[PDB]
């Protein structure tokens, strides 16, 4: 069976809004969200439907831009850090699951190169 | 063991 998703609100998380976060959403989570390339990659990996019976041996933390998105509309995050770790392994997921040279291992290099492009020009701390 | 080729998004 696929696990339940990642957490993505916790009412008892303290909050706080920094430029760091805001840009993390409005320019870095909805640059990739609009890519071609990134519907495999907008809902957890459902390795039932995709008759993946293998993926959860290796995938031990599992990751998305949907839950990432979730997460920054719930503050989830304090440290900018926490973000970019989840953008992280959802690439380095891709990565070890999939043979080098697929399709979806392809689409992901093209959107961790565009990520590494706006985290660029993330806010100081 | 994988996804199968895939096609863009608009």
């Amino acid at each position: 069976m696929n696990p339940p998703p990642p957490e993505t609100s916790n009412p008892n998380k303290p909050k706080r809004q920094t430029n760091q976060l805001q840009y993390l959403l409005r320019v870095v989570l909805k640059t990739l969200w609009k890519h071609q390339f990134a519907w495999p990659f907008q809902q957890p990996v459902d390795a039932v439907k995709l008759n993946l019976p293998d993926y959860y041996k290796i995938i031990k933390t599992p990751m998305d831009m949907g839950t990432i998105k979730k997460r920054l509309e719930n503050n989830y995050y304090w440290n900018a850090q926490e973000c970019i770790q989840d953008f992280n392994t959802m690439f380095t997921n891709c990565y070890i699951y999939n043979k080098p040279g697929d399709d979806i291992v392809l689409m992901a290099e093209a959107l961790e190169k565009l990520f590494l492009q706006k985290i660029n020009e993330l806010p100081t701390e | 063991s994988g996804k199968g080729k895939k096609k863009r998004g608009y």
